[PDB]
Parts: C-alpha cells; structure tokens; sequence
C-alpha cells in the first residue's frame, strides 16, 4: 500500500514521513471506501466474469480449447477458469490496496517461469484478462472503471 | 514488511478466498482511523528531540547506568543510548502509521536481545525509557493517539524481554 | 571437488602408497564405463526441460502444495521450486559424470535441511519430486546408465532427510 | 582431472557439458588406459629411478653432499631421497589424473616456503628431478616419455 | 599510547616494529617519570582547579548560571563542576598515556549529540576548561605547562 | 587493544576514581622496564626466521605429523604451519611489549580452537611448537626478557586448549 511504501522510503533515508509523504496516506484512507465498493461489485459479480471472459477468449484464441492445446478437454477448460479466477482476486487485492504489489509479489513474480514450464500460451492468458477487464469494467462506473482498469493493464503488461 | 491491508490481504491470500464480508470491516475499521492516525504522527515528528529528552531525564539520568561504571556513562555510550530511543520512537510511529506491528519484528527486534545481552546492556533500564516515551507521547498525541501508539512500544518492550 | 579417478589418488595419497595392483583396477572400471557416461550426460542436457516438466506433473501438481496456503502456492513460490529440480539434475548428471558424490555434498547438500526448515519448505514433497526425475531419466537414459543416475539422486534425497 | 575441470566451468556458468567438454572426456577414458601403463612402468623401476637420479644430482651438485651443505650425511642424503621418491609419485598421479593438478594441490603450492625454511636449496632440488625426468623418459618409449615429461616439466617450472 | 600505535600499525601491516617505532617506545618509558609529576601535581590541585575554573567561567558566560540558563541553581551547578572535574580527570589520563586517545575515547566521542539532548551550551563548555588551562598550567613549570595544555587544547578544539 | 598503560587507566575509569597512589606504582614499573621490553624485541625482530626454524626441528620434524597421513604433510599445510609460528612469535611479542595479553584475546585467540578442531589440526602439537619457541627465545633474549615472553607464550597455549 500507499502507507507501507512510504514507510519504506522514510526507513530508507532514516527519517520521519514528509507533509507530503503524510498527505499520500490521507487522500488514500478517505479515498479507501470508494475502493471498497470498486472490490465488492466485482466479488459478487465473480462467476460471470469469468465465464464471460472465458467465451470471448476461447473465442479469440480457439486453438487453446482445440485438441492439441493447453486448455483442450472439459478439466483442462475449468483451470483456465481458475487462472482467470485467480487474478480477478489478485486485481480485487490491487484495488482495495491502492497499487500493484498485492498482484506483483503473488501472481506475477516468475509468472513467465511457470506458464512456460507448464506450456501454457502466455499470450493467451493475457488474451483472457483483456476479457476479465471489458466485463469488469461494465459493470463499474465511467470513474470506477477507469480506476479498477489500471490494475488489468498492469496484470496484462506483465505477462507481456 | 506489512501494514493493516496487506495483513487482512495476505490473510484471505493464504485461505484462498476473496475478501469476507468480516474482512471488509476490518479494513474499513482502518480507513476510518485513517486521519487520526497521521495526525499523531505529525505531532511526534514535530516534537521528536523533546520526546525523547524528556523521557531520559525522567528514567536514566542521575542514576548508576549514568555514574562511571555503569551503561551509559562515557560520550560515547550516551549518545548511542539516545540514538537508540531515537530508533524505538520512529519505528513505533511507522507501526501506528502502518497499524501493523510486522515492521518491528522485522526491522528492529530481529536479534535484539541478544546483541545488548553479549554487549552488556541493561534491558531493566532500557525498557524503563521506552516506557517513559510512552508516557511523554500520549499526553501530545492525546488520549485516542496516545493508547494506539502504547500498543507498538508495549511490543517493542515485550520483545526485548 | 572429487571425482573418480582424483579420489583414489587422495585415497593413495593420505596412505603415503603408490598406486596399488587394486588402485589401478578402479581406474580402468572408470575408464572402462566412461562412454556410458558421457552418453547419458548428452541424453539428460537435451531433455533437461522435459524431464524436471514431467516429473512436476507426475509428484507435485494438482495437490494441497500447489493450492491456496501451500508452499509451491504463487508464481515465485512455483518458479522457485522447478528451479530447484533445474538444479537437482543438473548436479546429479555432474555426480554422475564425476563418478563420485562429492560434489553434491560441497555446492548442493551443504546448509540445504536447515535453509529449507527456516522457509519451511517441505521436504517430503521435494524427495517426490527427486524420485520422479529418477524414472523419467531412467527411461530416456536406458537401464544401464538410469541405474548410476539413481545412485546420485538418492544421494540428494538422502542428505535432505 | 579433465571431468573436474570440465564440471567446474560448467557449474560455474550455470549449464550443462558443452558437446566440446563432453568430448574432452570421451578422449580422455579412451586414453585412460595408456597412461595407466606409463604410471606402471615408473612405478615398478621405482627404486632405480630414484638411485640413479640421486647420483647424478650429487654429481652436478656436490655441495649440498658435501660438509655444510644441507644433504650432508646418511641420514641427510636418504632423506633427500625420499623428496624425490615423493614427487615421483606424485608424478605418477598427475599422469593417470592427465593434468598437474594433483602434483598442484600435494607438493607444489607453498613448496618455497617449506624449503627456505628448510634451508634446502631449491634449484638443487630442480636438478634433482631433472635428472628423474631423464632416467624415468628412457624406461618409456618415444611417445610416451614425450607426455609423462609435460609433468616433470611442470615440477621444474614451479620450483623455480 | 604510543606502545598501542606502534602495535596497531605494525600488525596492521604484518611485521615487526621497526627500529624507528621502536625508539619511540624508548623514549616514551624514559620520559613516563615527568608524566607522572605533572599527573599529580593537577590530582593533588584538584579541589582548587575546578573552584577557580568555575569562577572565571561563570564570569565570562553569566547567563549559564543566571535564571533561564542552563546551570542556574545549586544542584545545576555543581553538575558542571563535576563536568570539569570528568575532563580534569581524562586529561590526567592523556598525560600519563601520551597522547589523546583516552581523552578521546571517553568523553569527546559523540560529545555534542550528549550536550545538545541535554541542552547545554558547548561553547561555554569549551570556554569552562580554558580556565582550567589556565589554572592548572599555572601550578605546573614552563615546560611541563606546555606538555600539559596540549591536552587541553585537544578537548578545547573537539568541543569546537 | 589495550597496554599497560590504558589497562590501569580504564581500570580508573570503570571506578571513576583518578590515579591512585598504588596505580602510579603499577605505571612506573611499566616504564623502569621499558627499555628492557624494547631491547627483547629487537632480538626476535632480528632472529624471527630462526626461532620458528629451530622451533619446528625440534618439536615437529620428523613425526607422524609431517608424514603422510599427518597435518603437517603437503607443502600448502606445511608452509601454513610455519606462517601460524610466524604469527604466535610476532602476536607474543605485541602482547610483551605492550604489556598486556588484551591483543592475544582479540586478534589471535578470537574463535582459533574452534577453526582448528573444525580444520583438524592438532592442538597438542601446536602447543609443543609454540612451547619449543620460549625455550629458543629465552636463549636469545635471556633470563629477564625471556620470562616476561614466556608469560605470554603461555596464555597462547591456554587459549588453545
Ligand atoms: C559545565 C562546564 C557546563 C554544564 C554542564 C551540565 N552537565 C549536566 C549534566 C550531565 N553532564 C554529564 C557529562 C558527562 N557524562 C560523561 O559520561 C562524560 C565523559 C566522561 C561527561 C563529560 C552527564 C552524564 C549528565 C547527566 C547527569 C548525570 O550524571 O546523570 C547539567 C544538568 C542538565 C540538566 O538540566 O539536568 C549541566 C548544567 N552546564 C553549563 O552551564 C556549562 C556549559
Ligand atoms: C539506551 C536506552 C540503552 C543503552 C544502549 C546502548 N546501545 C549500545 C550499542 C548498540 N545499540 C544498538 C541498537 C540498535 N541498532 C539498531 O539497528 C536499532 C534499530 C533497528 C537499535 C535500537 C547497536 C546496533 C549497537 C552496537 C553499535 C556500536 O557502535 O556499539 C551501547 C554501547 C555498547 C558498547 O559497549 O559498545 C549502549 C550503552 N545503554 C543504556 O544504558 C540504555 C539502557
Ligand atoms: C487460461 C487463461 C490459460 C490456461 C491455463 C492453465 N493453467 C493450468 C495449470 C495451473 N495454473 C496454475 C496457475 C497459478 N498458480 C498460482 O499460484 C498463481 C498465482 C496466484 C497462478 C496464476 C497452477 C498452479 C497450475 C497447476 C495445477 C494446480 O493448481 O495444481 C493448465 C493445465 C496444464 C496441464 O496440461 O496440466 C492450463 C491449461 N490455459 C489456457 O489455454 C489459457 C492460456
Ligand atoms: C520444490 C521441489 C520444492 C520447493 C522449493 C522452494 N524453495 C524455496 C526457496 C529457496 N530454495 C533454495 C534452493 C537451492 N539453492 C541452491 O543454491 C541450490 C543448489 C545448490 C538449491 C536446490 C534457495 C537458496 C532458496 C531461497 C531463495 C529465495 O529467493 O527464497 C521456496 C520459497 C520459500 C520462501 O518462502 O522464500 C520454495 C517454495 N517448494 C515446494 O513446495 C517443493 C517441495
Ligand atoms: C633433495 C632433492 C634435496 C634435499 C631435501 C631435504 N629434505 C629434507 C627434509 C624434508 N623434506 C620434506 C619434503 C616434503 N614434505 C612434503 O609433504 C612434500 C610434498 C608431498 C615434500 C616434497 C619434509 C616434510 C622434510 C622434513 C622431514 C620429515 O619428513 O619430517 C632434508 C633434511 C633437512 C634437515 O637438515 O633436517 C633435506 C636435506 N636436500 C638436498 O640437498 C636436495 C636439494
Ligand atoms: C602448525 C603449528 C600447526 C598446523 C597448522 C595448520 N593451520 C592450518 C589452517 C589455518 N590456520 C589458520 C591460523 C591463523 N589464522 C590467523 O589469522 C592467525 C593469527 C590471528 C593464526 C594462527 C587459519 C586462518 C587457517 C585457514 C586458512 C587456510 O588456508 O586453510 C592448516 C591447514 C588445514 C586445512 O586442511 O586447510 C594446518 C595444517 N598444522 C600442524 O600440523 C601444526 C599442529
């Protein structure tokens, strides 16, 4: 967060926080319940991205779900399901905490590592988030989506 | 290290569920206090050398640890003393600050005790001083402050003992 | 490091004797079986990816380990621990192409158990793994240089535990 | 020997055998076995080399035997002796290892600081294995006194 | 001392003293009789060269000893007067160990982050052992009043 | 470090006493034996190669030790051993001519068993050597400086064992 990166940056130079690095940690607990509800629409709205997200991929990438694909076969389908699930809740942590590094450290760090080892087309998961991203968004405000967006990008830039 | 939301984070991350309806509250219970929070430490920055001189004449002047033979006696060791509650009151605000005493396990209390314990530190007369700070600081911060900063120097004395 | 022919020197050596009639018959059994060795190292360097993928799916995928609070849990959890298996096999082919297992108790084994149990990772799980590049190698290299292989890869999961 | 040099380097890149190291091994157990008849053919005239070496070393150095030198006496002399019985074994090892590594690592590394503190004159001790590089090359043949001589050579060079 | 110098920086370098370090060792024990004179001839002047050091001192710097000043009252000091017994008593220590390493080592290092917790002015410290200069030069002869005040002089400019 | 000098003077300082009449006493028997410590250290300084020579031929040559098998055999822990006498003889000489085996704690004996007893050298035989060095020494120096050596020689061999 907003307040454990400025807490770093303070312990790194061995001082207290600056009026400024404060004011960062002000607007970001008044700002904090609109996240909230950013969080909270994309929770409930949980299986739908997913299977929605998951038409339009396999939709613009048929090969994957075609026999000779990662994803070919009803098992193989349902934890490419997973993998979309998986950052949707990593995006939900991302938003509630005012950056990236929720999504960073957990499913990011040697994402490319995995993915690889598995087989897995990384530029079709990058494919499938695209889709989480459209769905999401929909659902969200004009202001909301704009905001919720910036963490798919994020997600979508890394795998690139 | 980790603050009130990457804790309630990693918290649901390790159960592999999304946020809980009880684990919104806790995040919204530190929003909430947001404010509160940086307005305490706004004071503490502001009357850090004094917080810190009030409390050594308090607890550790005019005593042994001061006299030759004792701790803090010799330049030297005084002005490390100092540097020390210097250290306890600035990692105690990042503590309040973040709501999480993660940073103190990490960054402070990790090999502590044992260090003082092989120099020859009294640990009686250390805490006595983060107590001290305790104290000097709730009557600034005021009365809601001043108890949530006493919860990360209780765990910084709870460490060393 | 040791290797086989440079460990019966030392043995020579610390005796303060020339190299023994029964010396000398362990050399040639080096030399003799040293075209074995050398055609698996070639077999295992090719199919370096595929043995340590193979052997993740068989041991370690779609298990408590790989779900929400186990250990190879997160894509640098995971990335970490097929790096690991990068590592076992790439020492086990050096072992082998040694003939003597020397080197995985200097550059591998030494300080692994007590890394492992601070972090926590679990060392069952991890001698599965090991046991399943056993066979994967075992078939690709065939009966008789599978079989030497095994000896040093039971020579890490003998360390671990 | 050649396999741990090979393992090393390529442990240090972090990689597998090179086609080019692996073959630098596969050479090396085929000609295994002519260098293990050279380190027998020494090992058997063992005795001689050592008697014939010493004679002619005192020829060219009669000092060091002589009253005030170091090798003065019975005991002195025998013990003179048995330095050069050590580096003819340690040649026999730095043969059949097909490198001077093991020469190296025994009885090269910190060998001026034994012997200055010894008082023993090195370059008398270098003429002493020159003249077992002599009488060990005439035992072997035309091919093989070319290649077990590289190790004596070896010997003189560190020495001096 | 100068035995300690000559030690640190021959074992800094891995050797033996050299015959120069070792000459000042030489003339260092031979002249300790002096040293010890002029030690105590300021312990035996104790009482006299703190009270007089006093007196000139809160002459020159009133507002120390005045109402809002640091010193003012009874018990404040005689507080400060302990202070100037405390460098009375290292530069004894300096004296005898001929140089200024224990003068430095106790109460000079990280002597301003004390007095500036405690709030004192540390020019007026600097100025309190000029007058002990002063006073303790006068008791001890022209030469040994030289020797000695270079040690004042010492705590004088760490202060500064 | 600390000399016979700073060692009565921290010994004040702990107190915080000045020099008393029985610590001016201990000072002056430093500097009447000052030119006597110097005189020493010229010796050895001047026959430094020669005692450690005559040291090991009488204690260490010729013994299981130096033959094959042994800790002294091979040029690279040979020549190791005689830059360890090296050291003792110049270490013992700081410690006598500051006066003070303060250097002997910090800078030699400081972790030394437990490097040799990991290592495997035999510290029955380094105390031997060590012990051969103060009678060599004392022949030098004579009656007087060889004694105040000697005391310093000691407490190397007590700090090994
Ligand atoms: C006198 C020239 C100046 C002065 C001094 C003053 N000092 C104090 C209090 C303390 N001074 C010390 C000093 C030392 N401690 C050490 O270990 C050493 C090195 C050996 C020194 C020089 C200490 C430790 C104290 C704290 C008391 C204690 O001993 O426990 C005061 C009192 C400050 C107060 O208000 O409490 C004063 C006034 N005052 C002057 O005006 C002069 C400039
Ligand atoms: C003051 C309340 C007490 C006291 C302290 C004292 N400390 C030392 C020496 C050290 N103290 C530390 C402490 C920290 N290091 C850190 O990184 C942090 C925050 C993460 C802290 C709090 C360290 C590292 C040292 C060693 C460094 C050094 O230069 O010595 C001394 C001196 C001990 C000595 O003999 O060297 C003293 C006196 N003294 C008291 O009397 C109080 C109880
Ligand atoms: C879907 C967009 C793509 C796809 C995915 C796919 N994934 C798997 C198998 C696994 N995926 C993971 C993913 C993660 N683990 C983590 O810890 C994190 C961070 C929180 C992530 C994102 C894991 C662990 C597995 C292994 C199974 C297990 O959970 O134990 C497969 C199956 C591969 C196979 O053949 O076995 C597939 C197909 N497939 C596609 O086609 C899309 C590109
Ligand atoms: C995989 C089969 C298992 C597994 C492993 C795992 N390891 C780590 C962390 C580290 N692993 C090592 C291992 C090595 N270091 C070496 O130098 C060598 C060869 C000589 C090996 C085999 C090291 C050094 C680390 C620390 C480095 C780091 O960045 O952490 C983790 C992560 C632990 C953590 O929380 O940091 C994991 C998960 N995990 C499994 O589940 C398998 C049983
Ligand atoms: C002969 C060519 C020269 C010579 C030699 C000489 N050597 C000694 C005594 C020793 N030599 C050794 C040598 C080694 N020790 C090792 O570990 C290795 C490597 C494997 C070597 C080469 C040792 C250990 C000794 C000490 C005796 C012992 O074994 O314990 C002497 C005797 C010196 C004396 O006066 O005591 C001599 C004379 N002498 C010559 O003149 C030639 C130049
Ligand atoms: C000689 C009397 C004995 C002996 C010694 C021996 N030592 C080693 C290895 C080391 N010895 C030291 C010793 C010191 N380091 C210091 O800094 C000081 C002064 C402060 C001393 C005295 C160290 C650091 C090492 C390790 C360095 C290395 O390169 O090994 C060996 C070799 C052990 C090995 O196998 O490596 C030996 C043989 N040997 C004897 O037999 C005598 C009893």
């Amino acid at each position: 967060s907003v307040v454990t990166k400025s807490i770093v940056n303070a312990d790194a130079e061995a001082r207290y926080l600056s009026p400024g690095e404060l004011d960062r940690i002000k607007n970001f607990v008044s700002t904090g319940e609109r996240r909230l509800r950013i969080a909270q629409t994309l929770t409930e709205n949980r299986e739908r991205i997913v299977k929605q997200a998951g038409d339009q991929l396999f939709q613009k990438r048929p090969d994957v779900v075609s026999p000779g694909g990662n994803a070919y076969g009803e098992e193989m389908t349902a934890t490419c399901l997973r993998d979309l699930d998986y950052y949707l809740r990593l995006v939900t942590y991302g938003i509630v905490a005012g950056d990236v590094t929720p999504i960073e450290e957990i499913g990011l760090v040697g994402v490319r590592e995995m993915y690889n080892s598995l087989g897995t087309p990384i530029p079709a998961v990058a494919e499938g988030i695209r889709a989480m991203k459209n769905v999401a968004c929909s659902l969200l405000s004009a202001e909301d989506a704009a905001e919720a967006g910036s963490y798919f990008d994020f997600v979508i830039g890394a795998m690139q | 290290m980790q603050d009130a939301i990457t804790a309630v984070i990693n918290a649901s991350d390790v159960q592999g569920k999304y946020l809980d309806t009880a684990a919104m509250e806790k995040l919204k219970a530190y929003f909430a206090t947001g404010e509160l929070r940086v307005r305490a430490a706004s004071v503490i920055s502001a009357n850090a050398a004094n917080i810190v001189k009030e409390a050594v004449a308090k607890s550790l002047l005019y005593s042994d640890i001061t006299r030759p033979g004792g701790n803090m006696y010799t330049t030297r060791r005084y002005a490390a003393c100092i540097r020390d509650l210097d250290y306890y009151l600035r990692y105690a605000t990042y503590a309040m600050l973040a709501g999480d005493p993660s940073i103190l396990d990490e960054r402070v209390l990790n090999g502590l005790k044992e260090t003082y314990n092989s120099l020859g530190v009294p640990i009686a007369a250390t805490v006595q001083a983060i107590q001290a700070m305790k104290e000097v600081t709730a009557s600034l911060v005021g009365a809601d402050a001043g108890k949530e900063m006493g919860i990360y120097f209780d765990y910084i004395c709870s460490g060393l003992s």
